[PDB]
This record gives structure tokens, C-alpha cells and sequence, in this order.
């Protein structure tokens, strides 16, 4: 699937969930 | 068996 | 999902329940990897120490639910299942190695902002965000505490553990095709997945491209979000080559 893994309402909207940052934070 | 080693499937 | 908060709407818009038909019973959660294939554990459809063997037409699938206080009327979708292709090698009686099946739907599901697939990972995210200490994201439906369910969907982020840790915390015989996830009992937070979370995703963002990719599968644990204990998850990566091989035949 191209478009797998991009959420309409997050990523395509270039908005963020609430979560997430966390996620991210923590691939260091 | 699993549960003989305490675990349970989820 | 122990120690989760409320899921946003469309935050994970892969999100499949898996039901038993009659009577009506969410049976385990699983994802959506196209618009006609669904990925779950294969103990939600196989396991005879429980009696458990369930075929296509006694199973349903909902999509692009949030919660279950209501019909989400003009959102959530249904299918009923052409195929279940559970694995080969599944060994439900050792260590339940290879807790994995696919679902192929009878009717594909249209996209829409509740609705959309998540990508399986390739070489480079799972060499580079399987290790210990990155977090993921398990869903689900599943039971609030080990020893009541939620209605709106439950989301936790958990740190992948180090296997010799994973290894040391269960007497199970633990392979490759599995990891395990979760808070130290010396760490700041807690949570897990639970009884009802089987089948249901655990999730990394790339920060690569920021798409995101599923990594694992709800499959076990020892209770629910013991100290000292870790839950299990079906590696999807290790078994790539079998999604592909099903999906393709
Ligand atoms: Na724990």
C-alpha cells in the first residue's frame, strides 16, 4: 500500500496526536 | 500447555 | 489495555475488532493491512486447550470504531471473512511461537478518515526501531486490569525490552518470532496490553518518514501489568515472508 501508514486525520492534516512526541522522544 | 508456566494467552 | 488512556478519533485508523458472530462477542482486536486482508493472533482463532477453533462463518470484523457506547453510524464498516490462513508452524501447545493469522475480507472496506492501513516494516525500520528502549503503541478493547472493559478504544506506549530481560522474566520458551514490551519495576511508568488485546497492533511512527509501521501483534504475558513481568508480542517482521507469501497465492 502507497499510502499505508498516514492517518487522514494526523499526518495528512499535518496535525499531531497526543501522544506521539513520546514516541519519538524516545528513538534516541 | 502455557498456563503450566503461569502465562495465558491474550 | 492496562494503564491506557482514550484513543482520539482516527488515531488508529487500522484498528479491526474481531467478533464471534452468536452469541455477540468481541473476541480479540487485529489490524488492517489493505482493504481486504486483516492481520490477528492465531490463538483468537485456534486454541484447543480452550476448545477454541472458530472458522470464517462464525466471525466478523468492525472497522473504524472508537467506541462501543454506540453504533458510529456512517463510519464504522463490517465484513465477513472469505479466509483464514492461520500458520503453519503456529505451536499453540509450547510457547505460541508463530501467533499469527490472515484474514481475507469477503468485501473490501473503503478507506475513509476512520478507516486506512498500516504498513508492515521493511528491512530498514525494523533493524533500525527494534530496539530496546524505542516505544510503540499497543490498542485495544481488552480488559482495564488483570483482575472492566472500556468503551471508547484504549491506547499505552510501552519501551521494547532487552531480550536477555524478556528471556529471565518468563519460564516460557521464548523465539525470535516473538519480543516483549514494557516498564522495568525500577522505571516511572507502567501499563500493558491484556485479556482481549490478542490480535491488536503494536505500532512504531518512522521518523524516517512518518509513516506508520506495524512491528507486532498482542499474543501474551502472565497476568496483566505485573512488576518484574513483560508482555509478549508476535514479531511481524520475522514473518513477513509469510503475510506475503498468503497474500500473494
Ligand atoms: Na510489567
Amino acid at each position: 500500500e502507497a499510502d499505508c501508514g498516514l492517518r487522514p486525520l494526523f499526518e495528512k492534516k499535518s496535525l499531531e496526536d497526543k501522544t506521539e512526541r513520546e514516541l519519538l522522544e524516545s528513538y534516541i | 500447555t502455557v498456563e503450566l508456566q503461569g502465562v495465558v494467552p491474550r | 489495555i492496562v494503564e491506557g488512556s482514550d484513543a482520539e478519533i482516527g488515531m488508529s485508523p487500522w484498528q479491526v475488532m474481531l467478533f464471534r458472530k452468536s452469541p455477540q462477542e468481541l473476541l480479540c482486536g487485529a489490524s488492517l493491512i489493505s482493504d481486504r486482508w486483516v492481520l490477528t493472533a492465531a490463538h483468537c482463532l485456534l486454541y484447543p486447550p480452550w476448545d477454541k477453533n472458530f472458522t470464517e462463518n462464525d466471525l466478523l470484523v468492525r472497522i473504524g470504531k472508537h467506541s462501543r457506547t454506540r453504533y458510529e453510524r456512517n463510519i464504522e464498516k463490517i465484513s465477513m471473512l472469505e479466509k483464514i490462513y492461520i500458520h503453519p508452524r503456529y505451536n499453540w501447545r509450547e510457547n505460541l511461537d508463530r501467533d499469527i493469522a490472515l484474514m481475507k475480507l469477503k468485501k473490501p472496506v473503503a478507506f475513509s478518515d476512520y478507516i486506512h492501513p498500516v504498513c508492515l516494516p521493511d528491512r530498514e525500520t525494523a533493524a533500525s526501531l527494534l530496539q530496546a528502549g524505542y516505544k510503540g503503541r499497543v490498542t485495544g478493547w481488552g480488559n482495564l486490569k488483570e483482575t472492566g472493559q472500556p468503551s471508547v478504544l484504549q491506547v499505552v506506549n510501552l519501551p521494547i525490552v532487552e531480550r536477555p530481560v524478556c528471556k529471565d522474566s518468563t519460564r516460557i520458551r521464548i523465539t525470535d518470532n516473538m519480543f516483549c514490551a514494557g516498564y522495568k519495576p525500577d522505571e516511572g511508568k507502567r501499563g500493558d496490553a491484556c485479556e482481549g488485546d490478542s490480535g491488536g497492533p503494536f505500532v512504531m511512527k518512522s521518523p524516517f518518514n512518518n509513516r506508520w509501521y506495524q512491528m507486532g501483534i498482542v499474543s501474551w504475558g502472565e497476568g496483566c501489568d505485573r512488576d518484574g513481568k513483560y508482555g509478549f508480542y508476535t514479531h511481524v517482521f520475522r514473518l513477513k515472508k509469510w503475510i506475503q507469501k498468503v497474500i500473494d497465492q
